[PDB]
């Protein structure tokens, strides 16, 4: 029911620095809703199922996108981690329970549950691996991928039988190591003569560009069964947050870590403010860690580690001021007594 | 005979010679009189190192009394063309073309041994034939002399007139004197 | 259905490969007509006829087996030989994939006997381990009761009635064939140097393929014998890709146009635009696979803004739009 | 107990926890009397990690066994923080490593250190 522009406007309220990711996801999700509205599909050509794949660097916010879109939509939305998924007939969590989780969230409304959406996180964790040193029986691995493919293709299974053909399926998980195969294929040799193009190692294409260009052979080599790749025609590739995006996520978000620490000090009656020249410095350091948004919390924790170690012990403290030099370690944080 | 050294790596044992092993670490050797064959070999090594890594410095040990001026010019152009900075270290002696290449290295990266010696002299040539032909060759050698003097002054930082006067005859300068003249920057006595 | 009927239906979904369609259609008709005769009144036993597909990457070899399988209600599965499939440390045995085919047929072994299991990238295991995979695959290609015991009690189905189709994008096979039948040197003034961007005669040369050529490529004699039927696929020329955009029933242009027709806006692709997309696709070397990605991206900008924009009757895409000079022209109404 | 029969946790075979189980059988399953008991292990050198080959696969029978022993050997949780532990094993090849260190002498030239087997230090 929501136009692609409406979903994009409300989606950016939480996620930042991923305009391209929200654009592709908004178009694919919107198209699926159109087919559901009018399933007669009078047109002779049958449009393939629109299944979006969320692949990107760790800390980009893939899981955040799934939660944000859930609030906008009213259909049931359940999240399941492939790590717990295992083959049937074992102590591990059965994969057939994912569909059941969608029915319970809808208050056992089977009629209205056929139009639900289910998201899977950490898909790369179940990539098929050689069972050589594995335990007697490789309960977790290619078995989970094959079982999932049964529902993705569209089958009726159980309660009341539920048809998964029209149930939108969204994949996730951060493929760790997939950038190696992608870079190996796209990268080409360099000449040695004077009239040759020589590229320095430092001046190498960022991981964001490598993920922007992917081929099915790369996913198969990673471990995903070939049939699974075909079932996901839509591949929404994300990019690592840039320095400008990190600062925005550091202040604009309501639950920004900057305000989290400010409220923490309010318990003892003290408050602190972060200078503008310091916000950008923290963002660049986080980018170096290559940990995404998670690196912002660690950087601020270390910078303020000394502040929290002696601030409560000290008396007659009014406010604390932190600038670029303080976070960089050049000088200690400023404090005014009152 | 060339000793064969073995490098231990994760892949496995690898066979290499003494010169090849150092070449893998961005090291080049300039031994023997400069000529077209040896000069071409050095140029090839520089190009290969640049392709592998256009940022890491490329070392070059100069140890020779000199040779053909034309052959030496090719090495100088390659050093100033490849993005990596070429570090030249004088070992034993560096005279004629050797001295010119010693000062052609990247500024701030020129070194020399404590007992190394550098000699600089004007170009040497000679032609025989008709009067008209002799005049053409005389002008050619004179032009080469002027160009070489200008390049020397650019690196050492000395005046053009000073270089010309000092190049009128062979001049022997020890390692300590080379630093003051501008041919080199510092002297590597002991590893610190 | 007779071979003629099979040819008529398959040519609608896939275009080109006339020779491959004739041999492939007859091979499937001969194998299935034998299975249908389960009674086998005559004492003569009916043996399987494995099919072999050879062609350049992106020529549609996989699409021929999948599309042909869709014409029938029998299940179809696919496997990859790049992982060294085997029941051991060599890799993962394709036997699990066989069970997948059984699952598609309501987990009925009787119907699983009509499988069309296809193995891709078969040329990647050529002998130079490589030869180990071929040896272990010899028996599987032919009748063999041994297999992974199913869990639905443990059964042991035979792999004799299930059709096996092995096809891979052989690299350099055209060179050995040329050196056998074709004359002339490859280096020298008199050598016949083949232009990389012109004179695409690889498809024609592949037709003149014999078992001897496969022997030198690396395939062991036993593996070649298992595959009696041999087929060849010609490379798709720049003009061929253009036809794939409109002639196929489920073509890319027809799919996107139908999607826009839902909102009342019809998009039309002119002949000039189709050739523009084909020329750049050839450079990317992605073949028909990359046609859907490039076309979708070109119209992605306007597709996102189409539902929001009001007073729209029908849009159109010009050749300059593909190059990025302008944007799709919109006729207000 | 036997170290060879032991294996890393999460795999078939007797684990480190089984060591305490055997002690219980000898102490008529009494917690009070078990805390004051002593345990002995034989063939401890058999679970030594293969330092020659870099660790690339989970060594359930080697490194894994030692890692699990790190907790109960010094005390963890039944509590094993008050029972003496004695480890014993006929370390084979350890003499070679010791000689390569104390001797620290070899070569071909005149300055090298060459001695006959008789003069070489015995095991
Ligand atoms: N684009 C973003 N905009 C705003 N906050 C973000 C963004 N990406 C991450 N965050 C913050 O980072 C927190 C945790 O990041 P996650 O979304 O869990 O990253 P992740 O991709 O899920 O990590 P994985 O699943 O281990 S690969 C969120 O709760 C947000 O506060
Ligand atoms: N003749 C054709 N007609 C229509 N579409 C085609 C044709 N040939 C190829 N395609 C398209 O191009 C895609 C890739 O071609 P395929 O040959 O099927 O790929 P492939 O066989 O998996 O490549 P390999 O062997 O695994 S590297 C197909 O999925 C089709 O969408
Ligand atoms: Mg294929």
């Amino acid at each position: 029911l929501p136009t692609p522009h409406e979903i994009r406007n409300h989606l950016d309220d939480y996620v930042i620095g991923q305009e391209q990711a929200k654009k592709v996801l908004a178009v694919a999700v919107y198209n699926h809703y159109k087919r559901l509205r009018n399933g007669d599909t009078s047109n002779g050509v049958e449009l393939g199922k629109s299944n979006i794949l969320l692949i990107g660097p760790t800390g980009s916010g893939k899981t955040l996108l799934a939660e944000t879109l859930a609030r906008l939509l009213d259909v049931p939305f359940t999240m399941a981690d492939a790590t717990t998924l295992t083959e049937a007939g074992y102590v591990g969590e059965d994969v057939e329970n994912i569909i059941q989780k969608l029915l319970q969230k809808c208050d056992y409304d089977v009629q209205k549950a056929q139009r639900g959406i289910v998201y899977i996180d950490e898909i790369d964790k179940i990539s098929r691996k050689s069972d050589n040193p594995s335990i007697t029986r490789d309960v977790s691995g290619e078995g989970v991928q094959q079982a999932l493919l049964k529902l993705i293709e569209g089958t009726v299974a159980a309660f009341l039988q539920v048809d998964t053909s029209k149930i939108l399926f969204i994949c996730g998980g951060a493929f760790a190591g997939l950038d190696k195969v992608i870079s190996h294929r796209v990268e080409t040799g360099s000449g040695i003569g004077f009239g040759a193009t020589v590229k320095a190692k430092s001046d190498k294409a960022s991981e964001g560009e490598l993920l922007a260009q992917v081929e099915p052979e790369d996913l198969i080599k990673f471990g995903l069964i070939p049939e699974f790749i075909g079932r996901l025609p839509v591949v929404a590739t994300l990019n690592e947050l840039s320095e400008e995006a990190l600062i925005q996520i550091l202040k604009e978000p309501k639950n920004a870590l900057t305000k989290q620490y400010q409220a923490l000090f309010n318990l003892e009656g003290v408050d602190l403010e972060f200078r503008d020249e310091a916000l950008d410095a923290i963002a660049k350091k986080a980018m170096a860690r290559k940990t995404g948004a998670r690196g912002l919390r660690s950087i601020v924790e270390a910078a303020l580690l000394d502040t929290m170690y002696d601030l409560p012990s000290m008396e007659d403290v009014e406010k604390v001021v932190i600038d670029e030099s303080v976070i960089d370690g050049q000088s200690e944080p400023l404090l005014i007594y009152g | 005979l060339v000793p064969m050294v073995i490098e231990q790596t994760s892949r496995g044992e690898r066979s290499f010679d003494i010169y090849s092993r150092l070449l893998k670490e961005r090291v080049i050797f300039l031994t023997g009189q400069v000529e077209d064959h040896m000069a071409n070999l050095i140029v090839a090594q520089m190009l290969f190192l640049e392709a592998e890594n256009p940022e890491k410095d490329i070392y070059l040990y100069i140890n020779s009394p000199g040779g053909v001026i034309t052959a030496g010019m090719s090495i100088y152009d390659t050093m100033q063309f490849i993005k990596p900075d070429v570090s030249t270290i004088c070992m034993g002696q560096a005279a004629s073309m050797g001295a010119f290449l010693l000062t052609a290295g990247a500024k701030g990266k020129r070194f020399c041994l404590p007992n190394s010696r550098v000699m600089i002299h004007q170009p040497l040539g000679g032609y025989q034939g008709q009067a008209t032909d002799i005049e053409i060759h005389a002008r050619e050698i004179l032009k080469v002399k002027g160009r070489m003097n200008e390049l020397m002054a650019l690196h050492t930082g000395q005046s053009l007139e000073q270089i010309e006067r000092d190049t009128e005859r062979d001049r022997f300068l020890s390692a300590p004197e080379a630093v003051e003249y501008g041919l080199v920057d510092s002297i590597l006595t002991h590893r610190n």
